[PDB]
RNA sequence: CCAAGUCUGGGCUAAGUGGUAAAGGAUGUGGCGCCGCGAAGACAGCCAGGAGGUUGGCUUAGAAGCAGCCAUCCUUUAAAG
RNA sequence: CUCGAUGUCGGCUCGUCGCAUCCUGGGGCUGAAGAAGGUCCCAAGGGUUGGGCUGUUCGCCCAUUAAAGCGGCACGCGAGC
């Protein structure tokens, strides 16, 4: 899931991961792959 | 309690350099007795902060004058918060202009009553009391709904009985959620 | 919005600061770096709060639909009598006292605003009473 | 696939096989509708009109049924009280109200399957859960 | 106060060469790299990571050379073999010299060439994995073979590392 | 590139921002204020219970947090969901 | 800037760049079982049919297709029709 904007984790445990200048939020639930960078 | 530093260099360029350091301008006032004295913020704040420290005096330590004072004015900073000028008065026996902190309870008979809720209107009372005013004058009434409101009338006065404000003008009242 | 029975046609252009800062319930909603603000939008925030609030404990207010906006034309050319009073809104620029009640107690009143505001048109902020207020 | 587990149920004492709570619940969840049901009869035979609760399983004691235990707080509350279902709304309705003594007492009485045991404890439980319903103290 | 504590048991060859801290144990001459300011000690039974500051780079670095070189150690201690379990009704596995057997997706030729420290343990093969040297690249090749045909969250079958209690999503209507 | 320090001094960025942009997003970086504590010996790691009336409301076909609108008491300690 | 002149539609011939990519491959996501779909992300490679009615570009339809893309240059082109 990509959205060059917003991304505020969600899935309770949902993780905010720095990655190559990219705000890529990672969860153990595929259901949140928050990509915006 | 409170403590400050005298304003030799006073009035303008000073107040500014003041803000600079982290000192905001202040006045020490008593009947026609005044001193342009200056405020060290950080703590000045903590103090004011007590708020109790805003409705009820504290003791000022300037040079070595442990004396009695409260605040009447404060040019508080338009552009955000923090003020631009603090004003205090030192008392003797006769303090009339009294803004005594007033706490109360509509004795929960509103929300868990009509869903309705309570609006604090006055909160404090500027009545009279000779440097002998309670830091918590208070009132109550398990009536917290209907076309219901309560005022200075009913009020319910303490040891220092003196209303320097008006004859009942609504301490506050209850308005409905989406009503009951 | 509201601003019934005016007096005049349409004001004009300017903006710089104002004079609202106090509070009225401790559900503190305060502008910061604006200018105009669409009444409509306003409601937007209004409603936002209104429903977030488990639907009930009724908020307060602040500003007003204030002035009359004109785009005049329709798409035209320009030089007509600049007629048409198409829009209505407030003029708040120096963080103004936008204050409103329910009984959230905490970040729910927070959210409510946070949103309503995010919603509004500008970099702005919110808070609670930190410098009581003395009247006559 | 078959996950064992003692079945905790609230049912129509006097009866035995309440379609929804013992048909599906017991039988499929980890028990049996009508059989646990006639055991039910065996018991509910003299407890059945203020509702009755029992946890029934195939367990130690090498058998089937398990433990019958005081018809849950709030419910036996209205039960002795005097109303059918729930008073539709608790607190914001402040219309169902009971009293001190008769309360603490009924407490004492139902006291069996009661955590620890204390006069004030059971009474308080009454006032409280009763409220939970609309069975408020007044 | 901690991001530096590691012993060097067994007469493991633990020494500084050309910016490379050489860690030789069971023939594995693991290279635990050396950054300019890091630096450590080889004393009696303890090897210690030191720090010429403590900002983000240096502190992280500390954690690094410390733990990675640690790796050089335990590694040289044994030799590093990666424990993996393949398991699929539609799957097979057998060494055959220097090669990955494997087949879970018909047309079977899943012939490999195990890198180095690597070799294949075909104990089942429902139980079957890899053996290496340097703890590190064995994990990588391991994951290699893992992924090449592996997953299946809705119906299992693949190659499962340990097998982390693999999750799975329903089917159609039932 | 062409004149004149690849001056000295104390920061702060590491993206090449410098070589246009906002609303807005964030364990980016570096600077200051309150809240719990490592001797009521900390946090993540980790063990173990995963408390009893809780399973109170319309809708219960099912709310008995893990439907939704009304609660927010009690029992009782490892503690208190 | 243009009126001591910058020939304004459509089509034709010739095109040439852009991606916000129709088709293509590469993808995570699914309310994905397969097959096939919908949903973003990556990327211009090449590819991107014939008729009808209309001076129409556009459009509606006939038959196709893997696809039958959108759009820049005076809505490219009269010193080339």
């Amino acid at each position: 899931m990509k959205v060059r904007a917003s991304v505020k984790r969600i899935c309770d445990k949902c993780k905010v991961i720095r990655r190559h200048g990219r705000v890529y939020v990672i969860c153990e639930n595929p259901k949140h792959k928050q990509r915006q960078g | 309690m409170e403590y400050r530093l005298k304003a030799y260099y006073r009035e303008g360029e000073k107040p500014s350099a003041l803000r600079r350091a982290g000192k905001l301008p202040g006045v020490m006032y008593n009947r026609h007795l005044n001193r342009k004295v200056y405020v060290d913020l950080v703590e000045f704040d903590k103090v004011f902060r007590q708020a109790s420290i805003h409705h009820v005096i504290v003791l000022e330590l300037p040079d070595g004058q442990s004396l009695p004072t409260l605040v009447r004015q404060v040019n508080l900073d338009k552009r955000r918060r923090r003020p631009e000028h603090v004003d205090f008065f030192v008392l003797s026996d006769e303090p009339v202009e009294m803004y005594v902190p007033l706490r109360f309870v509509g004795t929960p008979a509103g929300v868990r009553a009509g869903g309705v809720l309570q609006e604090i209107h006055r909160d404090i009372l500027v009545k009279v009391s000779p440097r002998n005013i309670p830091e918590f004058i208070e009132v109550d009434v398990s009536g917290l709904e209907i076309g219901d409101s309560l005022h200075a009338s009913d009020l319910k006065l303490p040891p220092g009985v003196e209303l320097a404000v008006s004859p009942e003008e609504t301490i506050a009242a209850v308005v409905p959620p989406e009503d009951v | 919005r509201m601003k019934y029975r005016k007096q005049q046609r349409g004001r004009l252009k300017g903006a710089t600061k104002g004079g609202d800062y106090v509070a009225f319930g401790d559900y503190g909603l305060v502008a910061l770096e604006p200018a105009w603000i669409t009444a409509q939008q306003i409601e937007a925030a209004r409603v936002a709060m209104v429903r977030h609030f488990r639907r009930g404990g009724k908020i307060f207010i602040r500003i007003f639909p204030d002035k009359p906006y004109t785009k005049k034309p329709l798409e035209v050319r320009m030089g007509k009598g600049k007629g048409n009073v198409e829009g209505y809104v407030a003029v708040v620029k120096p963080g103004r006292v936008m204050f409103e009640v329910a009984g959230v107690t905490e970040e729910q009143a927070m959210e409510a605003l946070r949103i309503a505001g995010h919603k509004l048109p500008i970099k702005t902020k919110i808070v609670r009473r930190d410098a009581y207020d003395e009247a006559q | 696939k078959k996950v064992v587990a003692v079945v905790k149920l609230q049912l129509p004492a006097g009866k035995a096989t309440p379609a929804p709570p013992v048909g599906p619940a017991l039988g499929q969840h980890g028990a049996n509708i009508m059989e646990f049901v006639k055991a039910f009869n065996a018991a509910t035979a003299n407890m059945g009109d203020a509702i009755v609760p029992v946890e029934i399983t195939i367990y130690a004691d090498r058998s089937f049924t398990f433990v019958t235990k005081t018809p849950p707080a709030s419910y036996l509350i209205r039960k002795a009280a005097g109303l059918e279902k729930g008073a539709h709304k608790p607190g914001r309705e402040k219309v169902g109200r009971i009293t001190w003594e008769q309360v603490l007492e009924i407490a004492k009485q139902k006291m069996p399957d009661l955590n620890t045991t204390d006069l004030e404890a059971a009474a308080r439980m009454i006032a409280g859960s009763a409220r939970s319903m609309g069975v408020e103290v007044v | 106060i901690g991001r530096l504590p590691i012993p060097v048991p067994k007469g493991v060859s633990v020494e500084v060469a050309p910016g490379r801290v050489k860690v030789k144990g069971p023939k594995g001459e693991l290279e635990v790299p050396v950054s300019p300011e890091m630096r450590v000690v080889v004393e009696e039974g303890v090897v210690r990571v030191e720090r010429p500051s403590d900002e983000r780079r240096h502190k992280s670095l500390h954690g690094l050379t410390r733990t990675l070189i640690a790796n050089a150690v335990k590694g040289v201690s044994e030799g590093y073999s990666k424990e993996l379990l393949i398991k699929g009704i539609g799957y097979r596995a057998r060494l055959v010299g220097r090669a990955l057997e494997l087949t879970v997706g018909f047309s079977h030729p899943v012939v490999v060439e195990p890198p180095e420290g690597i070799t294949f343990e075909v104990p089942e093969p429902t139980r079957v994995r890899v053996s290496g040297i340097d703890k590190q690249k064995v994990g990588q090749v391991a994951a290699n073979i893992r992924a090449i045909r592996k997953p299946s969250a809705y119906h299992e079958k693949g190659i499962y590392y340990a097998g982390e209690p693999v999750r799975l999503k329903p089917g159609k209507a039932g």
